[PDB]
């Protein structure tokens, strides 16, 4: 196997609108990923929730949803609770909060689309791994 | 060949720097070159990793362990840890840097072109390992610069800009510090508390102002010693005490830094006042607690009642008792209850954690605090993969303190080894039989049997 | 004296006490098959070879 | 005592010896080093290149599941990847 | 003065490496199977027998490196590269696992001619064959742990694979699946090796430290000539040492001597029996009467059946990757776990 | 000679059939208050609640263990690092309960072992000797230090020292894999070369010595019986060992010196012994074992396993399955 642009195709907002994405892309949102994200992410878990992960059917039941990279440009920046109801910049970092998490400071708009990127194509990837846990290690 | 191969000086390559014992002057050449590859050390480290830092990210991410000591000194550092200007970690780094060239340069010129020896030229640095007056003159002199150099300390923390205090209210910031303590019931009540839990001897100093008192006191003491050494000559009780050679004061200090080495090895792993977690990542206790808090607050928000939640050995799954009967946080956690620092303090009632202050007071400060602390918990792998032993690669993360406890323990563990060697080794020269057994004289032989 | 672990040795050049330490050892596992086999048969339960 | 051979101290310090193997060593090396860049170890022991452990659309593993069958087992799994 | 007495001669001449006869079978088997090992972690898969990366050329490092064995459906074939399976065909003999017979065999034979080099080189010198009678525990190791063990199993995809994490993969199943720490044939092992250890470190020390005085300088190695009658260090003064600080002393250093010899020999024998044991299955696995009473009484909790709920986790949790050949499906729910974790 | 010269002199008299000694005024009092203490509670102790979670473990015989089973359980974790003297406890039912004597044994055993090593010091320098058979000792001290003390330091409590048992000590070894990757650690690789070959060349010795053994008896008598004790002469023939042992491998890999040779054996499981208790030393704050999970993936981006992910299934199953009753949270983080 080996990475190819059917799988760097991702959507793009909800519409249906996909991008494809680049090698050099993909890689990137990785190495940003793990600079900004590993931390309680690592894997598409998240460590100090595990109930909500980053699989791409967790994304698509959010409010609003995020299986997009709009969706998730949209979240980087203004972040909100699974049901849209309460916004969490306070205690989730994203470009509002950027004072309080300085690792979000130095990010630009093209950043957040590579992570968000690295996201969507992680799990079309490891399938089941991605936001399983240590069952799948 | 003055010594300099095995034949004149009876010692191997392989133990070389035995030669020189008796050579004062090549050996004060090997003294201070080797001061220069320390301050080298020093600078060129500094340098490294300000040329490798990312203000954006914690220090703790970035594998620094000098610009902490820097930061925590007060130079370049803001509230809440955040760093303001780099150029004194520059500086710091330059000025050490550059001083190790002369340190070596007089070091490299003692060891070779210099006498040998300086009991000719001098008889003021001239030494015999066996002037026990002249040794302890050296020892009151080195004393004094000790006491000042805490003294030093003193000075940066009382006129001269403060300290990095974590405790400090707002989350933490640079304070002068004007109230030093000197009421000797503290300083010296934590020489008398137990090492063990709950008390942790000196490791346990929570605040700056005992701190700068006790650096008043040791500077005053070092200052009273060096006199008095240089004054005075020991008593009869010492001298029959003791072995007066290089070697057995070699394995004294190895002994002492052994001593100094653990003690080390265990402030940096439980105190997060001297060693501020903003800077050096939390403590194992700190991350331990952090969890439990983290899910404390994700849980009671979702409205569980978290004073009353039984888990499932009976005992509180987010609260139960300490056996004094504190309020402490469940779990393995329950161990680690002696945590003190700034972001759970304010929930700390009378009795222990307060249930009102659980229900009403917490805020995103100290939820994000704990929810950072517990992810960067000072656990990793030895090539840097940050998590548990079983968690797969993506975070690049040991933590400082595990760095540099691990580093210390294996070095006072190796100097405790060194003074075992030399201490009698230094015994055995000092009687006459560190080459072997008299074959002519061999004293079993002249000893009853044993049955 | 002859260690314990060398005691046998003794009939090294002894062909007539060989044969019979070599006829005491056969009498010893005939006597044990005999043994065993009646042991068998004494708890053996042949009601049932299914 | 000595067997006879020469002294290896006198070989390495002798400079015949370094005129034959400062060409000799560094050719072995490139050799090595040509192995693997022109992909012919891969050829030559059957190992998998990074694109060629699975098909696109798989994540089975091609375990050999019979005895006999097994070099047409090993076979059938390397066409079924082009 | 024939043909075999002039081979004879120049098989056993005073060179640099001794050759001998045994040096026919020894120099051939060892080189091949060293050889085998390194081509094969350098350059060969356990992709198609165990689902496994385990080349340097796959990127794996020395740790994680490993010539694995071959896959469980081809039970205990020779693997002989000209056999049915691979069919003289080197690349399919590679990706079959014929390299671990290949180096199972020939380094098995290597090992003979190695005893046998140790006989022959005893003999023509002089001395009494006891190195050669030492080295029946390391073949008694090889054989039971290499040969024995997996042809009591299905097959030799259960022997232990020649690589650094391959071998701890081995331990951790011996823990999870035979309880091999509880056997007692193990802990007669542990004991032999540990307490040769202990055996070397302290007559080490202790001969270093009764040494005569025979220089006059601070290095003491130089003050010794391998062509002196005199005992170097006084057996004396170390026995006198040794009654008062441990209570008893070595007194004889034949028996000293053969005490070294016997100890981790023994210990090693002691483990391969065990091993031989655990070919069948006939494992130490349990305590009869703990599980009776623990299977009634609830309240009952030692640390043995503290080590069984972590061997009972041993074996779900890694047998699906690491018997790939079963198929084993757990789904989450059947995976045993305590709580949070 | 006054009443503390006497006494003086017999502490230190190398007449006494046992040393005494300075180091032996310690050692002789916490050793026998330990020895007590621990076949005592071997035999009867009653349940002892080592996770901290009112689950006790039964650990002596008379409570249903065997030789195997059986130990002294360490204390309890709600107990932390705190000192738990039996004076300190409002009965002994309750030091019994939350783990006490494990602590008295141990903090007893330690100091009475530390001053083992002194004593080992205090003789050899009375007896004229040179001194450092203490140094050698060092290497399993610091091994005990490492699993009774330090490694309760790192992780806060002394609930996660090794027990004194049988079995418990497997438990130990157990969880320590899970929970730092000891067998990928390379200290612990250099203990296992310490131990494997210091047992190698404990044989190697033996067998070489024995083999050269100069005929001094008949073939009826133990060879034994060929070396008188204090005898001057060397009993065997090292010229002839190093002739063998020389051809064996070659030349130059065989000692011909005695001494050397004698402080390679010393050196060689010693230090490995040391680098193995460092180790564990160092797993104490948590720097843990080379992690190689998910290190080779292909072109794609899946996950090729090694051997390692293989080692870390099997890890997890530990993992998960330890202290099964004692995690409320999701990370084993102490
Ligand atoms: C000649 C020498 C003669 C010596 C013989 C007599 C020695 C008696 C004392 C024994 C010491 C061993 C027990 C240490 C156990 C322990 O809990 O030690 C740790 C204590 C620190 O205690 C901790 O101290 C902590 C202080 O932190 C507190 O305060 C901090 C303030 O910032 C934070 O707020 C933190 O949250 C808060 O909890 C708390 O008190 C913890 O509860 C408490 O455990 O360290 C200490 O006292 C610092 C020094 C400890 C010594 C290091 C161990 C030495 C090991 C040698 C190895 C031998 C080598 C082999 C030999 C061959
Ligand atoms: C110390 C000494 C020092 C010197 C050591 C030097 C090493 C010398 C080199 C050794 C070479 C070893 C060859 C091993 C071959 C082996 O056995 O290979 C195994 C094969 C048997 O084949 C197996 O047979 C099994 C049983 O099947 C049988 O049963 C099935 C029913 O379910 C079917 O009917 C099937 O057709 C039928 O074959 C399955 O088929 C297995 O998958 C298949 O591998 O036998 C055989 O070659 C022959 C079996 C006869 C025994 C030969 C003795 C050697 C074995 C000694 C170990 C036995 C004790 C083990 C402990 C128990
Ligand atoms: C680097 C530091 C250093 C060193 C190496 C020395 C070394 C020495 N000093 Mg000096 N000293 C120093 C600093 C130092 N001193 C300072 C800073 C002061 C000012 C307080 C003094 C004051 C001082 C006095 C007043 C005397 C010495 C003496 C001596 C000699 C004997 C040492 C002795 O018996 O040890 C210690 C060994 C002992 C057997 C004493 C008992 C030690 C117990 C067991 C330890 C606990 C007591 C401890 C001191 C206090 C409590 C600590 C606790 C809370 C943990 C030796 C040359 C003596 C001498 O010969 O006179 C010149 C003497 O009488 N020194
Ligand atoms: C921190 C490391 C350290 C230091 C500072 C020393 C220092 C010393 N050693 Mg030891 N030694 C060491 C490590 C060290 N040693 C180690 C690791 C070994 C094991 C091999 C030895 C083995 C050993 C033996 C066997 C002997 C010494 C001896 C000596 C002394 C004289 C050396 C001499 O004549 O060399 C002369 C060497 C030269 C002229 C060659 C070059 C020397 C210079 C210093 C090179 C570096 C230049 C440097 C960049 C500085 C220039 C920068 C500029 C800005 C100033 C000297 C005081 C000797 C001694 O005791 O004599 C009585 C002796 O015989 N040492
Ligand atoms: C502890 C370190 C130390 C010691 C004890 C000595 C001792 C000695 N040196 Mg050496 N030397 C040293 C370091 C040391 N040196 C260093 C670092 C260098 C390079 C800069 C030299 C370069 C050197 C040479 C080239 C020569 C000597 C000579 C001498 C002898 C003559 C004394 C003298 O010049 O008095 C003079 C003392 C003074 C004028 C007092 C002022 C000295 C400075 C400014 C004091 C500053 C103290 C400072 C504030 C403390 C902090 C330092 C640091 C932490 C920042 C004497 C044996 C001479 C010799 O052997 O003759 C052949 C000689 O020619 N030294
Ligand atoms: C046909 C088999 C056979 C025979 C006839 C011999 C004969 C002999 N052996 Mg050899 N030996 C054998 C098998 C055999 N051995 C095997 C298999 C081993 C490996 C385990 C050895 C290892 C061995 C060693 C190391 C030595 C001998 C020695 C000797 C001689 C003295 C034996 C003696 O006094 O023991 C006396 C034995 C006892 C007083 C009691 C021993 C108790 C044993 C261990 C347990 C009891 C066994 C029990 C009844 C079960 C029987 C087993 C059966 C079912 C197989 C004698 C010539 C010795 C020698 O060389 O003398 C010069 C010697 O040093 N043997
Ligand atoms: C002493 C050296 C030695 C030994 C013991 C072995 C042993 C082995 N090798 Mg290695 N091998 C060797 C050298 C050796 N090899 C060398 C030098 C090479 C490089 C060319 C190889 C390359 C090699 C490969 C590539 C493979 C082996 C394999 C094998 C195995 C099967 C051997 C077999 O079936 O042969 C059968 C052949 C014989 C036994 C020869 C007997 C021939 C005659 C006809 C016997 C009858 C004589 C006659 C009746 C009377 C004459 C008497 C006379 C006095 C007149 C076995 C483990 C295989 C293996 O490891 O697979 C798992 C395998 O694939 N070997
Ligand atoms: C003349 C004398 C001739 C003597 C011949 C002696 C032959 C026998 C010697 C066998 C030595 C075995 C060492 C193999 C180690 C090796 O090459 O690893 C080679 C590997 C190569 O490195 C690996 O390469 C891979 C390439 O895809 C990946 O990039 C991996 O990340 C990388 O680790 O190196 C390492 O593992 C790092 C250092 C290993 C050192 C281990 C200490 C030795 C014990
Ligand atoms: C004696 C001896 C020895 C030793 C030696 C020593 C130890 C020395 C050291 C030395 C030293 C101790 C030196 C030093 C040097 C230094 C230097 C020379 C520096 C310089 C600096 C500079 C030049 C800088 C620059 C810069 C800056 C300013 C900024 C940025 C950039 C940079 C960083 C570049 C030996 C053993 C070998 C041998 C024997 C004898
Ligand atoms: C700074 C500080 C502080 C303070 C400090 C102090 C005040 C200190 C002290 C300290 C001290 C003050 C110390 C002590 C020391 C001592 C010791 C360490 C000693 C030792 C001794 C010895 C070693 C001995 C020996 C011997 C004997 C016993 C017998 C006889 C012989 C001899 C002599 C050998 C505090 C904490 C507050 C805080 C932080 C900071
Ligand atoms: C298998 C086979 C074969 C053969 C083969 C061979 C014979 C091979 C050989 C091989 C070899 C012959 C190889 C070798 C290799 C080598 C290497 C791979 C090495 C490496 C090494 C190293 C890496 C080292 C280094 C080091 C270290 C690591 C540490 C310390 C230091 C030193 C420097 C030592 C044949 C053809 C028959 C066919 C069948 C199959
Ligand atoms: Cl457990
Ligand atoms: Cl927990
Ligand atoms: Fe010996």
């Amino acid at each position: 196997a080996e990475l190819t642009p059917e799988v760097l195709t991702v959507p793009l907002n909800s519409e249906g609108k996909t991008i494809t994405l680049t090698e050099k892309q993909y890689l990137e949102g990785k190495r940003l990923f793990q600079y900004a994200c590993a931390s309680c992410h690592v894997g598409g878990i998240t460590k100090t929730n595990p109930s909500l992960d980053l699989r791409t059917e967790t994304l698509a039941l959010a409010t609003p949803p995020r299986d997009n990279i709009e969706g998730l440009v949209d979240y980087m920046k203004n972040p909100t609770t699974y049901d849209g109801e309460q916004e969490i910049a306070e205690v989730h970092p994203s470009l509002r909060s950027a004072d309080i998490f300085p690792k979000m400071r130095n990010l630009t708009e093209k950043d957040l689309v590579a992570i968000a990127g690295h996201i969507l194509v992680e799990p079309k990837i490891l399938g089941d791994k991605w936001g399983g846990g240590k069952v799948y290690y | 060949a003055t010594n300099r191969d095995q034949e004149s000086s009876g010692f191997a390559w392989w133990a070389g720097n035995a030669r020189l014992i008796n050579l004062s002057g090549k050996l004060l050449g090997a003294h201070v070159a080797h001061a220069g590859l320390i301050v080298f050390w020093a600078g060129a480290m500094t340098l490294f990793e300000l040329a490798h830092f990312i203000p954006e990210k914690p220090m703790y991410e970035q594998g620094l362990i000098l610009i902490p000591h820097i930061a925590t000194l007060g130079w370049g550092v803001g509230p809440g840890g955040e760093v303001v200007d780099t150029f004194p970690f520059f500086v710091v780094g330059v000025v050490h840097l550059i001083s190790s060239a002369v340190l070596g340069f007089g070091g490299v010129y003692h060891a070779i072109r210099g006498p040998e020896t300086l009991e000719e030229y001098s008889s003021f640095f001239g030494y015999d390992w066996k002037d026990k007056n002249k040794m302890t003159t050296i020892l009151g002199f080195h004393l004094i610069v000790l006491g000042i150099g805490a003294l030093l300390l003193v000075a940066k923390a009382m006129f001269f800009g403060g300290l990095y205090d974590t405790w400090a209210p707002g989350g933490g910031d640079v304070r002068v510090i004007t109230n030093p303590t000197l009421d000797p019931r503290v300083i010296f009540g934590y020489l008398l508390k137990s090492p063990f839990g709950g008390e942790g001897w000196i490791v346990s100093v929570n605040n700056l102002e005992d701190v700068v008192g006790g650096h008043i006191w040791i500077g005053l003491i070092c200052i009273a010693g060096g006199i008095w050494h240089i004054l005075t000559t020991p008593f009869g009780w010492a001298r029959r005490a003791f072995i007066w050679s290089g070697e057995a004061y070699l394995s004294y200090s190895l002994g002492a830094l052994s001593m100094m080495g653990f003690i080390a090895t265990c402030f940096v792993w439980f105190n997060n006042t001297v060693y501020p977690s903003e800077f050096y990542g939390p403590t194992g206790p700190e991350a331990s607690q952090a969890q439990a808090m983290t899910f404390l607050i994700r849980d009671q928000k979702l409205g569980a009642n978290v004073g009353s939640a039984q888990g499932p050995t009976g005992l509180g799954k987010y609260l139960m008792r300490s056996p004094t009967g504190e309020i402490i946080f469940g779990g393995e956690t329950m161990r680690f209850w002696d945590f003190r620092g700034p972001w759970l303090e304010p929930l700390r009632g009378p009795n222990g954690l307060d249930l009102n202050k659980i229900k009403n007071d917490i805020q995103p400060w100290q939820e994000r605090r704990a929810a950072e602390y517990m992810t960067h918990a000072p656990l990793g792998s030895l090539n840097s993969v940050g998590g548990v032993a079983t968690e797969i690669n993506s975070v690049n993360f040991v933590s400082p303190r595990s760095w540099l406890a691990t580093s210390h323990f294996v070095l006072a563990f190796f100097f405790l080894v060194g003074h075992l060697w030399h201490a009698g080794r230094a015994r055995a020269a000092a009687a006459g039989f560190e080459k072997g057994i008299d074959r002519e004289s061999e004293p079993v032989l002249s000893m009853p049997s044993l049955d | 004296g002859l260690p314990w672990y060398r005691v046998h040795t003794v009939l090294i050049n002894d062909p007539g006490r060989l044969i019979a330490a070599h006829l005491m050892h056969t009498a010893l596992v005939a006597g044990w098959a005999g043994s065993m086999a009646l042991y068998e048969l004494a708890t053996f339960d042949p009601s049932d070879p299914v | 005592g000595t067997t006879g051979e020469r002294p290896f101290s006198d070989i390495i310090t002798s400079v015949r010896y370094w005129v034959i193997h400062s060409i000799t060593i560094p050719a072995l090396f490139i050799a090595g080093w040509l192995f693997v860049s022109t992909g012919l170890a891969y050829d030559v022991f059957g190992t998998p290149r990074p694109d060629s452990y699975y098909a696109q659309e798989q994540r089975s593993i091609p375990l050999v599941t019979d005895r006999f069958e097994a070099k047409q087992q090993v076979e059938t799994f390397l066409e079924q990847l082009k | 003065r024939g043909w075999f007495d002039i081979l004879d001669d120049w098989l056993k001449r005073d060179r640099f490496v001794f050759v001998g006869w045994s040096g026919i079978l020894l120099f051939p088997c060892a080189y091949l199977a060293l050889g085998g090992w390194l081509t094969g972690t350098t350059f060969v898969t356990s992709w198609y027998t165990h689902g496994l990366a385990s080349s340097y050329l796959e990127g794996c490092n020395f740790l994680t490196v490993a010539v694995s064995t071959p896959a469980n459906s081809m039970g205990h074939s020779l693997l002989l590269l000209w056999g049915p399976e691979a069919q003289g065909d080197f690349t399919r003999w590679c990706q079959l696992g014929g390299l671990w017979t290949f180096i199972a065999l020939h380094g098995a034979f290597g090992l003979i001619g190695f005893m046998l080099r140790q006989f022959e080189i005893a003999r023509l010198v002089g001395v009494r064959p006891y190195n050669a009678i030492a080295f029946s525990a390391p073949i008694a190791v090889f054989v039971s742990v290499f040969l024995i063990y997996p042809l009591g199993q299905s097959s030799w995809f259960f022997a232990p694979s020649f690589g650094v994490a391959a071998i701890f993969r081995f331990l951790l199943f011996f823990q999870g699946f035979h309880n091999w720490t509880l056997n007692p044939f193990h802990m007669m092992g542990v004991a032999g090796v540990l307490g040769g250890a202990l055996l070397c470190a302290i007559h080490g020390a202790t001969v270093e430290n009764t040494l005569f005085q025979d220089g006059e300088g601070a290095s003491t190695f130089r003050a010794f000539n391998p062509t002196q009658a005199e005992e170097t260090y006084s057996m004396v003064t170390a026995n006198r040492f040794w009654s008062q600080i441990f209570g008893i002393a070595f007194s004889n250093k034949r028996w000293l001597h053969f005490f070294m010899l016997f100890v981790p020999v023994t210990g090693l024998w002691m483990s391969a029996i065990g091993v031989v044991g655990l070919a069948l299955n006939l494992r130490s696995y349990d305590f009869i009467s703990q599980e009776i009473r623990a299977a009634e009484d609830p309240e009952f909790e030692t640390f043995y059946t503290k080590n069984l709920l972590l061997n009972e986790g041993i074996r779900a949790w890694m047998a699906p990757q690491d018997q790939p050949h079963e198929n084993f499906v757990f789904p989450e729910e059947v995976l045993p776990r305590g709580n949070a974790l | 000679a006054n009443l503390w010269e006497r006494f003086c002199n017999w502490v230190t008299s190398t007449d006494n059939r046992l040393y005494v000694g300075w180091f032996g005024v310690i050692m002789i009092p916490t050793l026998l208050a330990a020895t007590i203490c621990f076949v005592i509670a071997f035999i009867a102790a009653p349940p002892v609640d080592i996770d901290g979670i009112r689950e006790p473990v039964s650990g002596s015989l008379l409570y249903g263990n065997n030789i195997i089973t059986g130990a002294v359980v360490p204390s309890s974790n709600a107990i932390g690092l705190h000192f738990y003297p039996i004076w300190e406890a409002a009965s002994l039912d309750e030091w019994l309960y939350n783990g006490g004597p494990y602590q008295l044994i141990i903090f007893h055993f330690l100091l009475g072992a530390s001053c083992y090593m002194g004593r080992q010091w205090e003789l050899s320098y009375r007896l004229g000797m040179r001194p450092w058979i203490c140094v050698a000792y060092s290497a399993p001290l610091a091994s005990a230090f490492a699993v009774f003390l330090i490694y309760p330091i790192g992780q806060g409590s002394f609930s996660d020292g090794m027990p004194l048992g049988i079995s418990g000590t497997f438990n130990f070894m157990i969880v320590f894999q899970a929970e730092h990757n000891i067998l990928m650690h390379p200290f612990h690789q250099l203990g296992v070369a310490g131990v494997f070959g210091g047992a190698l060349f404990c044989a190697m010795h033996g067998s070489l010595v024995t083999s050269s053994l100069i005929r001094e008896t008949t073939e009826t008598e133990s060879a034994n019986y060929g070396y008188k004790f204090g005898q001057e002469e060397e009993t065997y023939n090292i010229v002839a060992a190093h002739g063998y042992f020389g051809r064996l491998i070659f030349q130059y890999a065989s000692f011909n010196n005695s001494r050397s040779l004698h402080f390679f054996l010393a050196a060689w499981p010693v230090v490995g012994v040391w680098f193995t208790a460092l180790g564990i030393s160092t797993m104490a704050f948590n720097l843990n074992g080379f992690n190689f999970n998910h290190s080779v993936i292909d072109a794609k981006g899946n996950v090729i396993n090694t051997w390692a992910d293989i080692i870390n299934r099997a890890n997890l199953g530990m993992e998960v399955m330890h202290e099964r009753n004692a995690h409320n949270f999701p990370l084993d983080l102490a």
